[PDB]
């Protein structure tokens, strides 16, 4: 079963899918192919929880019926600069303006 | 041009609403006039009596947005095999993002106010040109 | 796999499958691997990317199709973007 994700760090957002049975480590390999950083320089998160490489995306709560094409689940990403990892930072998207009067 | 054939050969059909919309079934009568039939709430089904060669299409009852039936625009009851009814699976299309935005905007803005929106004139025209069965018959012809 | 980068007016960089972005004839034209959108903010472009995924997933598929969700607050801007991108 496919799960649909946004992998997010700072002002970067990757739209991709993976198998529910695929591992956290395998997702780092996907990230590696796109952003050119190896798995050992990556930490992946679900909310504030650091994800273990060996676990499946399903085990970590990314399921086909919650990580949907039209409403994908968010995976947090942090990079290691030199010796130590940066803290997890995900820049929020911009805020919609006030609803125009005629839309109330 | 588009009209039901007066065949008189009964065909039993299940109208199956697998959309989240209230569904208006429309029968094209023998002169090609659209005749509305009772609505189907989201997720519901009705076993109905129709006829071979009769033409049907399906709309959102409230907005007239177009729906698919067995993955296409028109449904024509076929010959029943082994007494089994013909299934007519009514589903949402994959609307274009533009048409979907128009739908949502139309659902929030009373038509008198389309003009107060801060958009290019052609989008005002797109909003006012809402779905309508007659327009689709003229196209499909 | 081939990706492209779509950048919002506020500097958010969305990385999506090239195939998905070519949903849009306008984006295809802007590519012929990064495009900047000076008028489309991230709360709109993020939804555009979600639409691509939705469209590719559910086009020509008999599994019941869910409604593509659009919050009222973003509908007008999303409409304008959809009109520009022809999608
Ligand atoms: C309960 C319901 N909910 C959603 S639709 C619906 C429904 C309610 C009633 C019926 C009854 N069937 C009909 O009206 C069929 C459908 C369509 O084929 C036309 N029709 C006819 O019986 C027509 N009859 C014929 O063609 C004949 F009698 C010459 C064979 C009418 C009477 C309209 C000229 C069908 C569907």
């Amino acid at each position: 079963m496919d799960v649909f994700l946004m992998i997010r760090r700072h002002k970067t957002t990757i739209f991709t899918d993976a198998k529910e049975s695929s591992t956290v480590f395998e997702l780092k390999r996907i990230v590696e192919g796109i952003l050119k950083r190896p798995p050992d320089e990556q930490r992946l998160y679900k909310d504030d929880q650091l994800l273990d490489d060996g676990k499946t995306l399903g085990e970590c709560g990314f399921t086909s019926q919650t990580a949907r094409p039209q409403a994908p689940a968010t995976v947090g990403l942090a990079f290691r600069a030199d010796d130590t990892f940066e803290a997890l930072c995900i820049e929020p998207f911009s805020s919609p303006p006030e609803l125009p009067d005629v839309m109330k | 041009v588009l009209r039901s054939v007066n065949s008189r050969e009964p065909s039993q059909v299940i109208f199956c609403n697998r959309s989240p919309r209230v569904v208006l079934p429309v029968w094209l009568n023998f002169d090609g006039e659209p005749q509305p039939y009772p609505t189907l709430p989201p997720g519901t089904g009705r076993r109905i009596h129709s006829y071979r060669g009769h033409l049907w299409l399906f709309r959102d009852a409230g907005t007239h947005d177009g729906l698919l039936v067995n993955q296409t625009e028109l449904f024509v009851p076929s010959l029943n095999v082994d007494g089994q009814p013909i299934f007519a699976n009514i589903t949402l299309p994959v609307y274009t993002l533009k048409e979907r935005c128009l739908q949502v905007v139309r659902s929030l803005v009373k038509p008198e106010n389309y003009r107060r929106l801060d958009i290019v004139r052609s989008l005002y025209e797109d909003l006012e040109d809402h779905p309508n069965v007659q327009k689709d018959l003229e196209r499909l012809t | 796999m081939m990706y492209v980068k779509l950048i919002s007016s506020d500097g958010h960089e969305f990385i999506v499958k090239r195939e998905h972005a070519l949903t849009s004839g306008t984006i295809k034209a802007m590519l012929s691997n990064e495009v900047n959108f000076r008028e489309i903010p991230s709360h709109v472009l993020s939804k555009v990317c979600m639409y691509f995924t939705y469209k590719v997933r559910y086009t020509n598929s008999s599994t019941e199709i869910p409604e593509f969700p659009i919050a009222p607050e973003i509908a007008l801007e999303l409409l304008m973007a959809a009109n520009f991108l022809d999608c």
